[PDB]
């Protein structure tokens, strides 16, 4: 009965975390300290923060978290599963069906849940040759907020991720989120966000003798720095003398107006002021003469570098610099043009030779719509990230769950053994993720999955209706949606991994009996 | 509070009935006093069955028993419309509304709402003594009692009411009644015209068509053996004197065919074969046994005495229904009373039933198929119910409270929210979510169709068009069913404390 | 209780506990139950029909349960247990449905739908051998009975009880309670041989020396069907005489016995040939009884006088009354054959042959009352087939045979009720589950491969109780009647959606 003291335990952690699944999860409170309290609907932070004092708990949440850090999202995912899986083992041995045989069954489940999903639904990282229709769906759907404009963004991020390429084991198509820079602005007609297909920022203007106001058929990488109030102190206190530490100052000042000369010599137009500079330096500059930038951003100024084939470190010591600067900062852009665009005094930059990465300028209206659309942006480029970085995709939503009960459930039917109810009832219980969602969608699950069931059934019965597999629910909705006009996925690397380790973690809670 | 106390007794008859309101509801077993167990669907006998203690709870009984007096159709929506109008005056004095300003709300909504319900009478049943449209008037009713038999119940008492329409005028309800076989198919039950009587008759089958009926209760008696002291007699003088007395008796009853006229005669007491022989050689008939509600109904519609005497007929006895006849139809025999003449044309269902339990329900289905019956001949106007009339008058309700400013505003909202409060109801009893299909019934009506209403018989919420379907409802059914109501829920709405 | 659900789920747990009364006496050798009367009685019975007659049932869910159970009594009377079992688990398995809130009303219809659909698959699926005149289906009777009565596991013999028995029920028998074809067992004697009675007639004589010289043969019998008897220091007279001579007393010796024996001459003379008394008659009775050259056998049992008013066409005389051979029975054959050492008198062949009864002799006590049963069930199943259209395969096979396809629907049809469909055809397989539990309490290892093999293709397989391993339910010739199956399965469904339909139970005490 201790291990039935388990299962309760499990069912009420998996209790704590079911409202939580899915976008439209409920937010969840939870106190780790007297001091504060989190909200927080993210599986993994209340998977984390929160702890359960029974040990049964304590093995799901560990493998749980295992799972989370070493595959990725599906943490919450993955103790639903589960405890719900558990939950009906501890049915069985109520049937008298020996924890052991569960096990068997779980295992060997899990393993036709490998074969099955690896093989029948799956898509060969082409999308099916849609990619700039589902991203189009998915635009939509990773982006409710947005609502109108919609298929301009799918438009963009196709070819503006499409775009990019990371180098790594074989080369894998990964075109991680910061490869494209996301710059918030308006003021402007909410209609259109100009993607640079490169980098963009802003320079001081007036000061531009230089010839980045036009075309430049070569550039540099070079960074930059101007001084007068006492960035550079190469002598210090250690000595009273009264007047002995300010000549210094002004002549670290000189040198450095002799290595602008020095970089302005070799010209190449790419000059970038690296941080530190005083807002007294600023204003003095503007007036003293500077080939300076406002400080811009220096994860920018990483991403530029590496956008552009040299980074500064490559061959001076700091991002500063009193050595001379080697050549090997001569920048290989193919065109940098300034332009007066979207009313405002950007630098426009195209897709500069070598390693390269994107970015967007922002057309929006007013500030807070305007911060919406930068979230929304970041949702779409990281998920349309994990799809393609997952580089084979399962068809998401309750899709793949339905049709392995289904499937599951016909494989029981013909395996014949004594863990035969051990396939059968994994696979109905399985289904608690497609019931989660529904129940989470403020949909009455037991039509949602009932449709689920009634479409895969279908779908794997008769021939005729091979569409028909992919077919999931994942967000409110009155009808469940097919996952080739619409593009809710998943990975299906993470999936996978984390029916395992749900599979396992309920085999190892089984295991403990006594 | 003591209002709020008597308002929860309407609260929770209200719960009660709820549950068995209309088709795809839910059943009940109620209990008689005499332990006997049966299911039914009817509310009017639930609450017969049902001890109402509280005084609140008395008060709607009888608004709905005097719903039984005007029109039967229609009994527990007064019963469920109360409680929700109850609820929602709940609501408003929780909110602060004094009572007499709900009343004034509650009546004047009432008021209104009896003038422009004519106004959604969709059509009228034009055609009667036709059985195409009456059998569909008949199926919501029988629908409205039980579901899994719609059509044939329908047009069997289609085709049985308009035999008893023939003044064009009006009709007694009486004249259709209802008799009892048992062990038998539901489907296999017929209309036939006169009272008739399943248990055995005496005598050979002669059946004169002027059999001026000898009416009597219990004419014989059981047996009996005299005690000489406390030990039994030893002679059969006894026995033989009885029977040369019944014999000179019914040679005294064809004596007295001349004054009586009649073939045929009903008892409650046994007889033996002697009197079998006897009829025989006298060609009359003996209904051998019947139950006293069958005996007081026969001793009524004959319009003669009866009495339990052994006695040969009588003068003061004359029969009324004297085209005698016997049948068999559904595999039973069944003595007939008749007459040819069309006023007073009383005919019957041949019940057939393999379960009393269903049978009493089904009982109780074709009485409401009577009243609902005699609703079309007082009125044949008809209206969409089936939450459609709900709707549309909780739509113009609340138009009209949108429209008069006034404290009575919130009463004329929530007298529309209890309006509403019918097809949730039903809703909840069909087994769909109320909240979805009212808003979509309800968005519905904003435009366009006027009569739509809930599809019961669908999962996912759905609304259907009532007319194409035929699930119509009666005009003064209704009506006098709001009239009642609203009278009963102010009538207990006014009262502030019950005293012993 | 209360409104709705917690109301129901009362009537859930009711109808649960019903089933316990029933639930362990499904199978053939299923435990049986001692019920103890009121009166301090304790009767044994292991089918579930003559148990829940005998159990008062008081809860209203269990009311309706039994009310249905005693209509399919009506029906069939085995059917009672399965029935009831259906219900039972129909209700476990919407109990964690009906808890979780969805409206009762959807199980209804889906119940309605579930099972239109299995009549609909029992009448495709169900198979005609019929065909009985040919002697090939005669023994295929036999070999049915045979597999009825296994539990004896006989050599030829025991096809000679299955051709014994169908021979006897064949013989011009209707359907009927089969309660006047009954058998009887023997002490001693040979389990090969015993008497096929042509009727039905006294268990055992007495030592009377009226038995040993008593007139075996009679050609066509009229009997006398009496209850009141003759017997020693019943009766006597309290006379008084003053002496007159030594001749005198001899009135009151007679006035003792003259009227019983005027009584006996003119019952005896009434037109009957053989006698019978319910009640016991003295040896002196039996002499004077010979010499009205006529038998009586007294303490007959009241079953001999209803067998006689059915099959031997008599009625009943009861005292020295009705003086006429108008109302007296009639035989075809009489005689006294001691069965070993069952000193049986026959007096059967009659006027209806619908009592042919059996008379059982092995030397045993333990193997013939089981054998009882096994006869009783496999001579009424024939009788029911053979009325029936068709047959399907019984003993857990079709139900598994529904179960699957009930199963392979649900999952196709959207909507909510699917749910419901599953969970239908999960709770069909409690007969299965049950019959394999009483027997072995194997039922999962062997429901397991049952329910495998079943989806691996078209086959009424089920479970076997002879060898705990899966058998041809078809051609190992079990059956359940078609038509009866509908009955039983259509029963139990009306019984779980209006037990399941209602919400509260109403009292006014
Ligand atoms: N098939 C149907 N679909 C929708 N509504 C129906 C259907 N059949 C009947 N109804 C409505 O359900 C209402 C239920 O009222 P009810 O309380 O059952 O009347 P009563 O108890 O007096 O016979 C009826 O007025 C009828 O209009």
């Amino acid at each position: 009965t201790i291990r039935s003291q388990n299962v309760m335990a499990a069912a009420s952690i998996a209790n704590i975390v079911k409202s939580s699944l899915g976008p439209v999860g409920l937010d969840k409170m939870l106190v780790d300290d007297i001091g504060d309290v989190t909200i927080t609907n993210d599986g993994a932070t209340i998977l984390k923060l929160l702890e359960v004092e029974h040990p049964a708990a304590k093995v799901l949440c560990e493998l749980a978290d295992l799972q989370d850090k070493e595959v990725g999202d599906g943490t919450t995912s993955v103790v639903i599963i589960a405890a719900e899986l558990l939950k009906n083992a501890d049915e069985l041995v109520k049937q008298k069906i020996h924890p052991t045989s569960v096990i068997s069954g779980y295992r060997l489940a899990c393993k036709e849940a490998v074969r099955y999903i690896n093989e029948n639904l799956i898509v060969n990282t082409d999308e099916l040759g849609r990619d700039c229709l589902i991203n189009a769906a998915k635009t939509s759907m990773s982006s409710k907020i947005i609502g109108i404009n919609g298929d301009f963004f799918a438009n963009m991020v196709v070819d503006a991720v499409l775009a990019i390429k990371y180098t790594d084991i074989r080369g894998q198509p990964r075109y991680p989120v910061n490869s494209v820079n996301i710059l918030k602005a308006h003021g402007r007609s909410q209609m259109e966000s100009m993607l640079i297909s490169g980098y963009a920022l802003n320079c001081v203007v007036g000061s531009q003798g230089m010839p980045k106001r036009i075309v430049n058929a070569k550039i540099a990488c070079l960074d930059f720095s101007l001084q007068k109030t006492k960035m550079k102190l190469g002598v210090q206190v250690v000595i009273t003398d009264p007047e002995k530490l300010d000549q210094i100052r002004q002549r670290e000042s000189d040198i450095t107006k002799e290595r602008i000369q020095k970089i302005l010599a070799t010209g190449a137009n790419v000059i970038l002021t690296t941080g530190g500079i005083d807002d007294m330096c600023l204003k003095y500059f503007v007036e003293a003469g500077a080939m300076a930038v406002r400080r811009v951003l220096k994860r920018d100024l990483k991403r530029i570098a590496k956008a552009s084939g040299a980074t500064i470190l490559s061959t001076l010591a700091n991002l500063e610099g009193e050595e001379t600067f080697e050549a090997a900062m001569l920048g290989q852009a193919e065109e940098v043009v300034q332009e007066r665009i979207c009313d405002d005094e950007l630098i426009l930059i195209k897709n500069t030779k070598a390693r390269t990465s994107a970015s967007i300028i922002l057309r929006g209206a007013n500030d807070f719509m305007c911060d919406e659309m930068e979230r929304s942006l970041h949702d779409a480029l990281c998920v349309v990230k994990r799809v393609l970085e997952s580089k084979s995709v399962v068809p998401g939503g309750g899709a793949v769950e339905a049709a392995l009960s289904i499937y599951l459930e016909n494989y029981a039917t013909s395996m014949g053994s004594r863990e035969q109810l051990a396939i059968a009832e994994f696979a109905r219980s399985l289904l608690v993720i497609p019931n989660t969602l529904a129940v989470n969608a403020a949909q009455d699950s037991t039509d949602l999955v009932a449709k689920l069931r009634a479409f895969h059934n279908e779908a794997q019965v008769n021939p005729e209706r091979k569409n028909l597999k992919w077919i999931g629910l994942d967000l409110s909705n009155g009808k469940p949606r097919d996952n080739k006009q619409a593009g809710v996925f998943e990975p299906t690397i993470v999936k996978v991994k984390s029916l395992k380790f749900a599979t396992e973690a309920a085999i190892t809670i089984l295991r403990i009996d006594d | 509070e003591a209002v709020y106390r008597n308002i929860q007794a309407c609260k929770e008859l209200a719960q009660t009935t709820r549950t068995a309101y209309g088709p795809n509801g839910m059943n009940k077993m109620v209990i008689n006093h005499l332990e006997k167990l049966f299911v039914t669907n009817d509310a009017a006998t639930i609450l017969r069955e049902l001890e109402v203690q509280h005084p609140a709870a008395k008060m709607i009984v009888m608004a709905s028993h005097m719903q039984e007096q005007e029109v039967g159709d229609g009994t527990n929506f007064v019963l469920v419309f109360a409680g929700a109008l109850l609820e929602l005056a709940e609501e408003l004095l929780r909110i602060g509304l004094s009572v007499s300003e709900v009343i004034e709300g509650y009546e004047i909504a009432c008021r209104k709402a009896h003038e422009i319900l004519p106004n959604l009478v969709c059509c009228s049943a034009k055609n009667l003594r036709d059985i195409d449209e009456v059998s569909s008037l008949l199926r919501t009713s029988i629908m409205s009692k039980q579901y899994g038999n719609e059509v044939f119940l329908a047009k069997l008492i289609a085709q049985a009411c308009v035999s008893i329409f023939p003044d064009s005028g009006h009709f007694n309800v009486d004249n259709i009644r209802v008799c009892k076989i048992l062990g038998s198919g539901i489907s296999s039950s017929s209309v036939l015209h006169g009272m008739v009587f399943k248990k055995e008759t005496e005598g050979d089958v002669t059946s004169v068509k002027d059999a001026k009926i000898a009416v009597y209760s219990c004419p014989f008696d059981g047996m009996i053996t005299e005690t000489k002291g406390t030990v039994l007699i030893k002679t059969a003088e006894e026995l033989m004197n009885f029977s040369k007395g019944e014999e000179n008796l019914m040679d005294a009853q064809v004596k007295a065919i001349a004054d009586t006229g009649a073939n045929v005669v009903v008892t409650g007491g046994k007889v033996a074969d002697m009197a079998l022989h006897y009829a025989n050689k006298y060609n009359i008939m003996l209904v051998r046994l019947n139950s006293k509600w069958d005996l007081r109904r026969l001793c009524k519609t004959v319009g003669a005495t009866a009495l339990p005497r052994l006695t040969p007929p009588v003068l003061e006895e004359m029969g009324h229904c004297d085209s005698v006849y016997l049948s068999e139809v559904g595999d039973t025999q069944v003595v007939v009373f008749k007459h040819e003449k069309e006023d007073g044309a009383i005919s019957t269902i041949v019940l057939r039933g393999s379960t009393d339990n269903l049978m009493d329900d089904i009982e109780r289905a074709v009485d409401d198929g009577v009243n609902t019956f005699k609703v079309l001949t007082r009125d044949k106007r008809l209206v969409p119910g089936g939450g459609a009339t709900e709707i549309e008058l909780a739509k113009q309700i609340t138009s009209y409270g949108e429209t008069c400013p006034g404290l009575e505003q919130y009463a004329i909202k929530k007298f529309a929210e209890a309006f509403e409060a019918i097809p949730r109801a039903l809703a909840e009893n069909s087994g769909v979510k109320a909240n979805e299909v009212i808003s979509k019934l309800y968005a519905v009506h904003q435009e366009g169709n006027k009569n739509v209403g809930l599809d019961i018989e669908a999962e996912v919420p759905a609304v259907k068009d009532m007319l194409e379907a035929g699930i119509l409802d009666t005009y003064l059914g209704k009506y006098w069913a709001i009239k009642l109501a609203t009278n009963a829920a102010v009538t207990v709405l006014r009262v502030d404390q019950i005293i012993m | 209780s209360s409104q709705g659900i917690p109301q129901l789920v009362s009537n859930i747990s009711a109808c649960q506990v019903i089933a316990e009364a029933v639930r362990t006496t499904l199978g053939p050798r299923g435990m049986d139950k001692l019920i103890v009367d009121g009166r301090g009685k304790a009767t044994i019975s292991n089918d579930g029909a003559t148990i829940l007659k005998l159990l008062d049932v008081v809860h209203p869910a269990a009311k309706t349960l039994v009310d249905i159970a005693k209509s399919q009594d009506a029906e069939v009377g085995d059917g009672t247990t399965s029935v009831t079992l259906l219900a039972a688990e129909f209700l476990k398995q919407v109990k964690p449905y009906v808890e979780e809130g969805l409206h009762p009303q959807i199980i209804i219809r889906a119940f309605r739908t579930a099972t239109q659909l299995a009549v609909n698959k029992i009448k495709e699926i169900a198979v005609t051998v019929k065909k009985a005149d040919k002697v090939e289906q005669r023994k295929l009777l036999e070999k049915c009975a045979m597999t009825a009565l296994s539990s004896k596991l006989i050599s030829q013999q025991k096809a000679f009880f299955a051709k014994m028995v169908v021979d006897a029920v064949m013989m011009l028998d209707d359907l009927l309670q089969l309660k006047m074809i009954g058998i009887k067992k023997v002490q001693g004697g040979a389990l090969e041989d015993s008497q096929l009675v042509a009727g039905v007639a006294f268990k055992k004589t007495f030592s009377y020396a009226g038995f040993e010289m008593q007139p075996k043969k009679y050609h066509n019998p009229k009997i006398a069907l009496l209850n009141v008897e003759l017997e020693l220091k019943a009766e006597k007279d309290n006379a008084e005489i003053r002496v007159h001579t030594v001749e005198d007393y001899q009135a009151i010796v007679d006035a003792e016995w003259n009227i019983l024996y005027d009584k006996l001459e003119k019952i005896h003379h009434s037109g009957a040939k053989v006698v019978l008394s319910k009640l016991p008659i003295g040896d002196v009775a039996t002499q004077y009884f010979a010499d009205r050259d006529m038998f009586c056998a007294g303490r007959v049992p009241e079953e001999d006088l209803k067998r006689t008013m059915m099959a031997c066409g008599g009625s009943i005389q009861t005292s020295v009354n009705a003086l006429s051979a108008d109302v007296l029975g009639r035989c075809q054959v009489f005689e006294e054959t001691q069965i070993g050492g069952e000193r049986y008198n026959f007096f059967t062949g009659c006027p209806k042959a619908k009592t042919c009864t059996f008379i059982l002799r092995g030397g045993a006590e333990q193997f013939m009352e089981e054998t009882e049963r096994s006869l009783h069930d496999a001579i009424m199943i024939v009788r029911r087939a053979i009325k029936n259209d068709s047959v399907v395969a019984g003993g857990g096979a079709i139900e598994m045979e529904l179960s699957k396809y009930l199963r392979d629907y649900s999952r196709t049809i959207p909507g909510k009720q699917q749910l419901l469909i599953g969970a239908y055809a999960k709770a069909l397989e409690i007969i299965p589950r049950q019959l394999c539990d009483n027997a072995g309490f194997d039922a999962t290892n062997i429901l397991n491969k049952l329910r495998a093999r079943h989806a691996q293709g078209g086959t009424w397989y089920g479970v076997d109780i002879n060898n705990e391993d899966i058998a041809d339910n078809f051609e190992a010739f079990v059956w359940e009647p078609a038509m009866v199956r509908i009955n039983a399965l259509t029963a139990a469904s009306e019984a779980a959606c209006l037990i399941v339909s209602v919400d509260e139970t109403i009292k006014n005490p």
